């Protein structure tokens, strides 16, 4: 299991302690408001820095 | 700033794998580096600096040695330099030099490029014998003025760059490097050579991405190569940098897909098994292996201090390739991966967590290590707050600025 995951073959992780094999479900399946998110800091900060500037 | 103390280093070997001047700078470094040992490292270096008629530095070495000597005479409770070697030697090395110097400008007179050439080399070479470091590079300038051929550049790069690393002047040895891979058309293996200087003079200037590429192209067929560095430190420096830089996939693409690191790593089976349990998950005897090659190669001629950072880089590479797989990792367990107490174990991943790319909380009550997956949208809501607060803000203070411009508000 370590060497699968190590291959990220298995998108999971390893409870040691109970003899577990967590899986990451991942059914959101998002990953669009990191990009909104990521958009939304980088223009504003974009924008602070024009004001600053022009100013 | 440096110096430690370690037995077991094979000085017979160490000695005959390299030869010529790196020979005497490794052997000055290993009596210098390690005591308990000096003795007959510093005999020896004498006994081998004394052939091919050294000056200056066997002047140094016969101190250091007659110093030794002397610390000898009393510990249990210094010989002589044999001055007729200065006599003789310098006579002799004078009317062969002044001979060749003869020989060369009368063909200065002749004007043949080559010929000029050839000669100014052979001039460097025993300059570089005698111990002249800035004579052989006027030598091998002068040559490199008159060059003809592409054989005469490549034999031009490699001197300049030999000679520069004994000079330690390594931008000369990429340059030229860089000179004799791009220019002609990018059984004589000549380009693994250059490799093999150019991955050497980037571990000596404290690069361990670029110098590990460069040594991961450097094959096997080269096998003499003892005027720079041996095939066993070559191997070690390439897994070491490696283990550093690369990650696990990298790690195992490039070993496998190079197959010249396949028989170097088969000439250092220790680095081929840190590898190894490197790519399985046994970090424990991994880092004894590594600990144990510590102490073995700290006294190398261009190491320690690089290696030290290697060998930070490369327990912490291992902690967070080992943390990885895990959402709830027992920090009992993480700590039986290797023979550090809890408490070390539990700064290290500490400190881990405040440089970074471990992604960790660290549950101190069972010591139980767990992973932090936090959802974007918390993250990104919050910080939004953050940007709109501070877009008031300094829409408070651009608006501010308009009232002290358009009243024509200012210090008198």
């Amino acid at each position: 299991l370590v060497q699968c995951i190590l291959d990220n073959t298995i998108h999971g992780r390893i409870d040691q302690v109970n003899q577990l094999l967590e899986l990451d479900h991942q059914k959101r399946g998002g990953a669009r408001y990191t990009a909104l998110d990521k958009w939304t800091n980088q223009l504003n900060s974009l924008n602070q820095a024009v004001v600053s500037k022009l100013a | 700033n440096y110096v430690v103390e370690n037995p077991s280093l094979d000085l017979e070997q160490y000695a005959a794998s390299y030869s010529g001047l790196m020979r005497i700078e490794r052997l000055q470094f290993i009596a210098d580096h390690c005591p308990t040992l000096r003795v007959e490292a510093l005999k020896m270096a004498l006994s081998f600096v004394q052939r091919t008629f050294n000056v200056d530095m066997y002047e140094e070495i016969h101190r250091k040695l007659s110093e030794a000597t002397r610390e000898l005479q009393n510990a249990p409770d210094p010989p002589a330099l044999d001055t007729a070697w200065v006599e003789a030697t310098r006579k002799k090395a004078l009317l062969k030099l002044e001979k060749l110097d003869t020989d060369l400008k009368n063909y200065k007179g002749n004007s043949i490029k080559e010929s000029i050439r050839r000669g100014h080399d052979d001039l460097g070479d025993h300059y570089l014998d005698c111990g002249d470091l800035s004579n052989a590079l006027k030598c091998y300038s002068r040559a490199r003025d008159y060059c003809t051929s592409a054989k005469h550049v490549i034999n031009m790069c490699l001197n300049v760059i030999k000679v520069s690393v004994y000079l330690q002047n390594w931008s000369h040895v990429l340059s030229y490097v860089s000179k004799a891979e791009s220019t002609p058309e990018i059984t004589q293996a000549i380009l693994t050579k250059l490799k093999c200087a150019a991955g050497l003079a980037e571990l000596a200037a404290r690069k361990y991405k670029q110098a590990a590429k460069c040594l991961l192209l450097a094959s096997f067929d080269h096998c003499d190569f003892p005027e720079l560095l041996s095939p066993s430190n070559v191997a070690i420096y390439g897994g070491l940098c490696a283990l550093a830089t690369f990650d696990r996939q990298e790690l195992q693409r490039n070993v496998i897909s190079s197959s010249s690191f396949k028989l170097f790593l088969e000439l250092e089976p220790q680095v081929r098994d840190i590898i190894f349990k490197f790519y399985e998950s046994k970090y424990a005897s991994c880092l004894k292996m590594l600990d144990e090659m510590k102490d073995n190669l700290l006294l190398d001629m261009y190491l320690a201090p690089h290696v030290r950072t290697l060998y930070t880089q490369i327990r912490n590479r291992a902690l967070i390739q080992y943390f990885s797989p895990y959402v709830s990792a027992d920090m009992h367990r993480m700590a039986a991966a290797f023979n550090t107490t809890v408490a070390a174990l539990e700064d290290e991943l500490t400190q881990l967590i405040l440089e970074g790319l471990i992604s960790a909380r660290v549950d101190s009550h069972s010591k139980i290590l767990y992973a932090r997956d936090v959802d974007q949208r918390s993250t990104t809501f919050e910080k939004s707050l953050l940007m709109g607060k501070e877009f008031q803000r300094r829409a408070k203070a651009m608006m501010l600025r308009a009232a002290v411009l358009r009243n024509q508000i200012h210090v008198k």
